[PDB]
């Protein structure tokens, strides 16, 4: 995360730290599943990968002292291209936990969005996570408050940097060229989260996706309403 | 010749359909009153009945009735409960309430308020609703405790 | 039973005692149910607890083996308790509070599944704890007995002047030359046929009534056309 | 400010992506082979993660690894079990068969015969090949009597 502050315990309390291909986030959903980004899993470039999850704290460290969560399966959705390099559809996967964690303070998962005013122009949403930070490694978690841009503006900008990526009605896109604030290295996973004004909970409107370096540009994040149905299915016990 | 008259040795056995003599071959029947259940030493009896043998004695000696004992109630994942009765006293018209670990659970619902059981007739802990199956506590989703922002008086 | 012979120790496993008002029997189906006459629970006159013993073929030794307590009783809807001439219906089901153990003295009877269980002259069993010529039966007893013309049964009741339903659903066995019968205390006891096919023990019919004890034709409530009932009432 | 190499402490240890060096902030995972259980103490653990620290220790102590146990096979009402394997040994490829009481009971079916094989299996439970943790069912057995009034005879 760039531009950034550091978070306190219990400001994102469904964040998950990753350690698969590299570090990378995912949310607690439920009391044994985690949302991520498909990528996390299967890379687009490319070493042999186990599936290391840690819970329930904001210091890696600390983290890493509180014990891995063995993951019992995982669910990539079926559109997900890993061999195709600018095509991030369907960046969005899920996975199980062998044993449920217990809840608390420190430990809460986020709810799914229901409805499309979660994606409205300007509806300002955070991301936190571990990822890089503009000149350093961070080593606790860290988070940015980013505005839900418009895709209009979005399509031209890719436009006129003349880059054909994939940027489908499953997929929306956050901050503003001007603006510090983006996703880096190692957030990617993470949600985009918005406290829905109306009812004071936090939903995941989005995953952190793709973009094009970090700071400066717009983010691409998965349209995490898209997927509700798939993602229930799944979930289905 | 003839059987001794059959004799209750507490308030909660009732013998049924008790005869004025009893002769060789007869024969009674031991139940008890709503709640409580047969006892012989050490050990619960699912029915009795005594027979007037040949030599005018029974072949079996009358039992006891004491009340029923529900057992400890089932634990409850990520919940607990309370007696709403005597602490500890887990017999017949006991009640005890069970309840989530708010706010991080929240107990499944369809008639509140019933995480209520009592312990019944049958010796078992029942829900008016629900029955012999105990509560379920469920996640609560995106109400941290400690929020970056959120909405005040 | 009139002219039997005491049974042994497993010859008729399912074989249950009633005392509800005054001496009947049963059958034992699958572990927690018994099959009977409805005219056992609700008897034509009288105008009583369901006390229930098995698993021995002597009185006095199935007492000691203790009651059975009766959870939910079912009686078939065709019934007529106080029609005295009627004996339609004349079925009813026991279920028991705890299933029973199964062991060699104790194990229930078959349902039939077809309609060659009621051919003229088809050999079966009936058992009871009933009354007998001259005295009373301390252990259950038996004979042995054809399935009847039921041309001739409604024959011999045309020959009396009796009214009495004679339907579909009952059948006669027994012959008016024949000493054997059942007899007081002998109803709600099957009436029990060993296919001969199968070697598998069959509940064709249920002791229900007759005109008198011996010499006579009895009749028995038709097991078959009452299956689907029975396994409907097995399955709350 | 380096950490020691990982030790492994017996032959049922695994550790994911053994790195030459370890240093400060790393970490490593243990797990176990198929049907063994990670142990500290006298106590099961579902995982095992150990930090490398600031002053080069780690933060944790190698845990072993000993066989599951599917504990004591649950009972079979009106059936009982016999072990094809070493009596009363409960752990990991352990097979046990189950029976009813004949001629009385009979067992469900439905398949057929290879008829209620449970084995002890790499997740600590007992498990049969098609029904699987589910135990069987006896169910009463009807017109067979052993004492019989008339029976065939060859």
């Amino acid at each position: 995360i760039i531009g950034g502050q550091k978070a306190k315990m219990g400001n994102f309390p469904w964040q998950v730290f990753t350690n698969i291909h590299g570090r990378g986030g995912g949310a607690l959903l439920g009391d044994r599943w985690i949302l991520t980004a498909a990528h996390t899993l299967y890379p687009k470039e490319h070493s042999n990968a186990s599936l290391d999850v840690f819970l329930g704290h904001t210091n890696v460290e600390e983290l890493m002292k509180l014990g891995n969560h063995p993951i019992r399966r995982v669910s990539v959705h079926p559109d997900y291209r890993q061999d195709e390099s600018y095509n991030f559809e369907g960046d969005i996967a899920l996975l199980e936990l062998e044993n449920s964690v217990t809840l608390g303070p420190n430990l809460l998962p986020i709810c799914l969005p229901d409805n499309d005013t979660f994606y409205d122009l300007g509806l300002m949403g955070y991301v936190s996570g571990f990822g890089v930070m503009e000149e350093k490694i961070a080593h606790d978690l860290r988070f940015v408050r980013l505005p839900v841009a418009n895709p209009q503006a979005c399509e031209n900008w890719l436009r006129g940097k003349n880059r054909m990526d994939v940027f489908s009605q499953n997929m929306f896109c956050a901050g503003h060229p001007s603006l510090k604030q983006d996703a880096c290295q190692g957030d990617s996973g993470g949600v985009f989260a918005v406290r829905d004004p109306n009812t004071d909970r936090w939903v995941a409107t989005g995953i952190v996706s793709w973009g094009i370096g970090c700071s400066r540009g717009y983010g691409f994040y998965t349209k995490v309403l898209n997927y509700v149905d798939w993602i229930k299915k799944e979930m289905e016990e | 010749q003839a059987c001794p008259q059959p004799k209750t040795l507490d308030e909660f056995t009732i013998i049924q359909n008790l005869q004025p003599q009893y002769q060789f071959r007869d024969y009674f029947i031991a139940t008890c009153k709503q709640g409580y259940q047969l006892i012989e030493g050490n050990q619960v009896l699912h029915s009795f009945t005594a027979v007037c043998q040949d030599d005018g004695t029974w072949h079996r000696a009358m039992p006891r009735c004491k009340i029923k004992d529900c057992g400890q109630p089932r634990n409850l994942p990520n919940g607990d409960f309370r007696y709403t009765t005597t602490m500890g006293v887990n017999t017949y018209k006991a009640r005890i309430q069970y309840y989530c670990h708010e706010p991080y659970y929240k107990m499944q619902t369809r008639e509140s308020e019933q995480g209520v059981y009592t312990c019944t007739a049958q010796g078992i802990w029942k829900n008016e609703q629900k029955g012999e199956k105990i509560p379920r506590c469920l996640p609560v989703c995106g109400k941290p405790v400690n929020p970056v922002e959120q909405r005040q008086r």
